[PDB]
Protein backbone atom coordinates (compact mmCIF):
# COMPACT_ATOMS: atom_id res chain seq x y z
CA UNK A 1 0.00 0.00 0.00
CA UNK A 2 2.85 2.43 0.94
CA UNK A 3 4.61 1.63 -2.42
CA UNK A 4 1.57 1.87 -4.32
CA UNK A 5 0.86 5.60 -2.35
CA UNK A 6 4.47 6.99 -3.36
CA UNK A 7 4.08 5.83 -6.94
CA UNK A 8 0.43 7.50 -7.27
CA UNK A 9 2.04 10.20 -5.89
CA UNK A 10 5.17 10.74 -8.06
CA UNK A 11 2.52 12.16 -11.11
CA UNK A 12 3.44 12.61 -14.37
CA UNK A 13 7.21 13.25 -13.67
CA UNK A 14 9.85 9.95 -12.96
CA UNK A 15 10.16 8.68 -9.36
CA UNK A 16 12.86 10.90 -8.16
CA UNK A 17 12.12 12.42 -5.04
CA UNK A 18 10.15 11.10 -2.03
CA UNK A 19 6.08 12.48 -2.27
CA UNK A 20 5.01 14.85 0.34
CA UNK A 21 0.73 13.78 -0.72
CA UNK A 22 1.46 10.33 0.80
CA UNK A 23 2.92 11.41 4.20
CA UNK A 24 0.67 14.31 4.78
CA UNK A 25 -2.72 11.87 4.09
CA UNK A 26 -0.69 9.06 6.79
CA UNK A 27 -0.26 11.85 9.38
CA UNK A 28 -3.57 13.24 9.14
CA UNK A 29 -5.20 9.64 9.73
CA UNK A 30 -2.92 8.73 12.26
CA UNK A 31 -4.29 11.92 14.31
CA UNK A 32 -7.92 11.45 13.32
CA UNK A 33 -7.39 8.41 14.92
CA UNK A 34 -6.45 9.60 18.19
CA UNK A 35 -9.62 11.30 18.60
CA UNK A 36 -11.51 8.14 20.32
CA UNK A 37 -9.28 8.31 22.74
CA UNK A 38 -10.04 12.00 23.75
CA UNK A 39 -13.81 11.21 24.03
CA UNK A 40 -12.73 7.61 25.92
CA UNK A 41 -11.02 10.08 28.45
CA UNK A 42 -14.23 12.70 28.90
CA UNK A 43 -16.43 9.90 29.21
CA UNK A 44 -13.93 8.36 32.07
CA UNK A 45 -13.63 11.78 33.66
CA UNK A 46 -17.52 12.43 33.49
CA UNK A 47 -18.22 8.91 35.46
CA UNK A 48 -15.61 9.37 38.03
CA UNK A 49 -17.11 12.85 38.60
CA UNK A 50 -20.63 11.42 39.09
CA UNK A 51 -19.15 8.48 41.41
CA UNK A 52 -17.45 11.26 43.51
CA UNK A 53 -20.81 13.11 43.82
CA UNK A 54 -22.61 10.15 44.62
CA UNK A 55 -20.29 9.23 46.89
CA UNK A 56 -19.99 13.22 48.70
CA UNK A 57 -23.94 12.96 48.76
CA UNK A 58 -23.97 9.83 50.39
CA UNK A 59 -21.39 9.94 52.98
CA UNK A 60 -19.90 13.45 53.13
CA UNK A 61 -23.56 15.64 52.86
CA UNK A 62 -25.65 12.69 55.26
CA UNK A 63 -27.63 15.81 56.79
CA UNK A 64 -28.13 16.06 53.20
CA UNK A 65 -30.45 13.10 52.90
CA UNK A 66 -32.76 13.78 55.89
CA UNK A 67 -34.71 16.24 53.07
CA UNK A 68 -35.11 13.46 49.92
CA UNK A 69 -36.85 16.53 47.72
CA UNK A 70 -33.34 18.77 48.06
CA UNK A 71 -30.91 16.12 47.57
CA UNK A 72 -32.85 15.13 44.53
CA UNK A 73 -33.15 18.80 43.17
CA UNK A 74 -29.25 18.70 44.03
CA UNK A 75 -28.86 15.68 41.95
CA UNK A 76 -30.55 16.96 39.13
CA UNK A 77 -29.20 20.22 39.07
CA UNK A 78 -25.19 18.83 39.19
CA UNK A 79 -26.48 16.06 36.71
CA UNK A 80 -27.80 18.72 34.26
CA UNK A 81 -24.94 21.55 34.67
CA UNK A 82 -22.23 18.32 33.63
CA UNK A 83 -24.93 17.63 30.45
CA UNK A 84 -24.62 21.43 29.52
CA UNK A 85 -20.75 21.33 29.83
CA UNK A 86 -19.57 18.12 28.41
CA UNK A 87 -20.54 19.49 25.14
CA UNK A 88 -17.95 22.62 26.10
CA UNK A 89 -15.26 20.26 26.84
CA UNK A 90 -15.76 18.42 23.37
CA UNK A 91 -15.84 21.15 21.60
CA UNK A 92 -13.01 22.72 23.25
CA UNK A 93 -10.86 19.31 22.65
CA UNK A 94 -11.84 19.23 19.30
CA UNK A 95 -10.21 22.80 18.47
CA UNK A 96 -6.90 22.35 20.58
CA UNK A 97 -7.00 18.76 17.96
CA UNK A 98 -8.12 21.21 14.63
CA UNK A 99 -5.25 23.99 15.43
CA UNK A 100 -2.29 21.73 15.14
CA UNK A 101 -3.65 20.39 12.01
CA UNK A 102 -4.11 23.64 10.55
CA UNK A 103 -0.76 25.13 11.63
CA UNK A 104 1.88 22.76 10.53
CA UNK A 105 5.09 23.83 12.42
CA UNK A 106 7.91 22.27 9.24
CA UNK A 107 10.76 24.74 11.49
CA UNK A 108 10.56 22.90 14.43
CA UNK A 109 14.27 21.22 15.65
CA UNK A 110 12.76 17.65 15.89
CA UNK A 111 11.88 17.14 12.34
CA UNK A 112 15.49 18.73 11.37
CA UNK A 113 17.32 16.62 14.01
CA UNK A 114 15.27 13.41 12.67
CA UNK A 115 16.21 14.43 8.93
CA UNK A 116 19.43 15.02 9.54
CA UNK A 117 19.90 11.42 11.73
CA UNK A 118 18.33 9.77 8.67
CA UNK A 119 20.44 11.59 6.23
CA UNK A 120 23.54 10.79 8.28
CA UNK A 121 22.23 7.20 8.80
CA UNK A 122 23.89 5.87 4.85
CA UNK A 123 26.98 7.65 5.36
CA UNK A 124 27.53 5.63 9.19
CA UNK A 125 26.48 2.22 7.40
CA UNK A 126 29.45 2.93 4.35
CA UNK A 127 31.56 3.68 6.65
CA UNK A 128 30.71 0.33 8.66
CA UNK A 129 31.19 -1.48 5.75
CA UNK A 130 34.14 0.52 4.01
CA UNK A 131 35.80 -0.37 7.87
CA UNK A 132 35.41 -3.89 8.19
CA UNK A 133 38.28 -6.40 7.25
CA UNK A 134 38.77 -4.90 4.14
CA UNK A 135 41.06 -6.64 1.53
CA UNK A 136 42.21 -11.01 -5.23
CA UNK A 137 39.46 -8.76 -4.22
CA UNK A 138 42.23 -5.80 -3.94
CA UNK A 139 39.93 -3.16 -6.44
CA UNK A 140 39.15 0.01 -5.83
CA UNK A 141 35.61 1.90 -6.30
CA UNK A 142 33.11 -0.88 -4.58
CA UNK A 143 30.20 -2.37 -5.96
CA UNK A 144 28.56 -2.36 -2.04
CA UNK A 145 27.29 0.99 -3.19
CA UNK A 146 24.63 -0.42 -5.36
CA UNK A 147 21.62 1.08 -6.81
CA UNK A 148 18.26 -0.62 -6.06
CA UNK A 149 16.24 -0.83 -3.18
CA UNK A 150 16.08 3.40 -3.22
CA UNK A 151 11.95 2.41 -3.19
CA UNK A 152 12.35 0.46 0.45
CA UNK A 153 14.82 3.17 1.55
CA UNK A 154 12.29 5.92 0.82
CA UNK A 155 9.25 3.08 2.66
CA UNK A 156 11.65 3.34 5.53
CA UNK A 157 12.33 6.94 5.87
CA UNK A 158 8.34 8.18 5.54
CA UNK A 159 7.76 5.30 8.27
CA UNK A 160 9.92 6.73 10.72
CA UNK A 161 9.08 10.42 10.08
CA UNK A 162 5.41 9.18 10.58
CA UNK A 163 6.25 7.99 14.11
CA UNK A 164 8.25 10.25 14.81
CA UNK A 165 5.39 13.14 13.95
CA UNK A 166 3.16 10.64 15.80
CA UNK A 167 5.14 10.21 19.21
CA UNK A 168 5.44 14.16 19.04
CA UNK A 169 1.82 14.85 18.38
CA UNK A 170 0.89 12.40 21.34
CA UNK A 171 3.70 14.16 23.42
CA UNK A 172 2.01 17.38 22.85
CA UNK A 173 -1.83 16.13 23.50
CA UNK A 174 -1.04 14.46 26.60
CA UNK A 175 0.86 17.91 27.56
CA UNK A 176 -1.93 20.01 26.70
CA UNK A 177 -5.18 18.22 27.00
CA UNK A 178 -4.78 17.59 31.13
CA UNK A 179 -4.99 21.63 31.14
CA UNK A 180 -7.99 22.41 29.32
CA UNK A 181 -9.58 19.68 31.22
CA UNK A 182 -9.09 20.89 34.52
CA UNK A 183 -9.66 24.70 33.32
CA UNK A 184 -12.91 23.92 31.85
CA UNK A 185 -14.60 20.57 33.02
CA UNK A 186 -13.70 20.79 36.56
CA UNK A 187 -12.36 24.63 37.71
CA UNK A 188 -15.02 26.43 35.75
CA UNK A 189 -17.61 23.74 36.56
CA UNK A 190 -16.51 24.20 40.61
CA UNK A 191 -17.24 27.90 40.40
CA UNK A 192 -20.01 27.50 38.53
CA UNK A 193 -21.80 25.46 40.58
CA UNK A 194 -22.39 27.74 43.34
CA UNK A 195 -23.61 30.51 41.48
CA UNK A 196 -26.13 28.23 39.79
CA UNK A 197 -27.34 26.96 42.65
CA UNK A 198 -28.01 30.50 44.47
CA UNK B 1 -12.36 21.53 -9.57
CA UNK B 2 -9.65 22.04 -7.26
CA UNK B 3 -9.69 18.30 -6.76
CA UNK B 4 -9.51 17.27 -10.06
CA UNK B 5 -6.32 20.11 -10.14
CA UNK B 6 -4.65 18.12 -7.57
CA UNK B 7 -4.61 14.55 -9.24
CA UNK B 8 -3.18 16.17 -12.57
CA UNK B 9 -0.66 17.47 -10.18
CA UNK B 10 -0.59 14.29 -7.98
CA UNK B 11 -1.64 15.67 -5.17
CA UNK B 12 -4.91 13.60 -5.16
CA UNK B 13 -6.36 13.50 -1.07
CA UNK B 14 -7.62 9.79 -1.89
CA UNK B 15 -5.20 7.33 -4.16
CA UNK B 16 -6.60 4.07 -5.52
CA UNK B 17 -4.66 1.29 -4.35
CA UNK B 18 -6.87 -1.06 -6.59
CA UNK B 19 -5.02 -0.14 -9.78
CA UNK B 20 -2.94 2.17 -10.85
CA UNK B 21 -4.33 5.88 -11.86
CA UNK B 22 -3.74 9.65 -12.07
CA UNK B 23 -0.62 11.05 -13.09
CA UNK B 24 1.01 7.74 -12.12
CA UNK B 25 -0.75 5.57 -14.85
CA UNK B 26 -0.46 8.41 -17.69
CA UNK B 27 3.53 8.18 -17.14
CA UNK B 28 3.60 4.33 -17.15
CA UNK B 29 1.85 4.79 -19.96
CA UNK B 30 3.71 7.40 -21.90
CA UNK B 31 6.85 5.34 -21.09
CA UNK B 32 6.36 1.58 -21.84
CA UNK B 33 3.38 1.43 -24.63
CA UNK B 34 5.30 4.67 -26.65
CA UNK B 35 8.92 2.58 -26.10
CA UNK B 36 7.06 -0.36 -26.93
CA UNK B 37 5.53 0.59 -30.12
CA UNK B 38 8.74 2.49 -31.13
CA UNK B 39 10.30 -0.67 -31.26
CA UNK B 40 7.87 -2.74 -32.73
CA UNK B 41 7.60 -0.53 -35.84
CA UNK B 42 9.91 -1.60 -38.65
CA UNK B 43 11.87 1.40 -40.03
CA UNK B 44 11.51 -0.52 -43.95
CA UNK B 45 7.98 -2.17 -43.18
CA UNK B 46 6.76 -3.96 -46.06
CA UNK B 47 9.23 -4.36 -49.30
CA UNK B 48 9.48 -6.20 -52.54
CA UNK B 49 12.48 -6.31 -54.54
CA UNK B 50 10.89 -7.83 -57.59
CA UNK C 1 -21.38 27.98 -18.53
CA UNK C 2 -23.56 24.30 -18.03
CA UNK C 3 -24.11 22.97 -15.20
CA UNK C 4 -32.62 7.74 -1.16
CA UNK C 5 -30.02 5.56 1.16
CA UNK C 6 -29.61 9.05 2.21
CA UNK C 7 -32.33 10.77 2.79
CA UNK C 8 -34.00 7.70 4.80
CA UNK C 9 -30.00 7.56 6.54
CA UNK C 10 -30.35 11.29 7.47
CA UNK C 11 -34.10 10.45 8.35
CA UNK C 12 -33.29 8.18 11.07
CA UNK C 13 -30.72 9.90 12.32
CA UNK C 14 -33.19 12.63 13.13
CA UNK C 15 -35.64 10.44 14.45
CA UNK C 16 -33.06 9.16 16.81
CA UNK C 17 -33.12 12.62 18.46
CA UNK C 18 -36.37 11.68 20.24
CA UNK C 19 -34.43 9.82 22.74
CA UNK C 20 -33.39 13.15 24.48
CA UNK C 21 -37.01 14.40 24.77
CA UNK C 22 -37.92 10.63 26.14
CA UNK C 23 -35.66 11.01 28.87
CA UNK C 24 -36.39 14.80 29.67
CA UNK C 25 -40.16 13.46 30.15
CA UNK C 26 -39.18 10.45 32.19
CA UNK C 27 -37.37 12.67 34.37
CA UNK C 28 -40.46 15.32 34.47
CA UNK C 29 -42.12 12.44 35.65
CA UNK C 30 -40.01 10.74 38.12
CA UNK C 31 -39.82 14.58 39.46
CA UNK C 32 -43.33 14.88 39.68
CA UNK C 33 -43.73 11.17 41.36
CA UNK C 34 -41.38 12.20 44.18
CA UNK C 35 -43.37 14.92 45.66
CA UNK C 36 -46.44 12.18 46.12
Amino acid sequence: DILTAIRNATGPRPALFVPEVSFELLVKRQIKRLEEPSLRCVELVHEEMQRIIQHCSNYSTQELLRFPKLHDAIVEVVTCLLRKRLPVTNEMVHNLVAIELAYINTKHPDFADACGLMNNNIEEQRRNRLARELPLLDVPVPVARKLSAREQRDCEVIERLIKSYFLIVRKNIQDSVPKAVMHFLVNHVKDTLQSELV
Amino acid sequence: ATEYCNTIEGTAKYIETSELCGGARICYIFHETFGRTLESVDPLGGLNTI
Amino acid sequence: GQLEDMAQRRKEAADMLKALQGASQIIAEIRETHLW
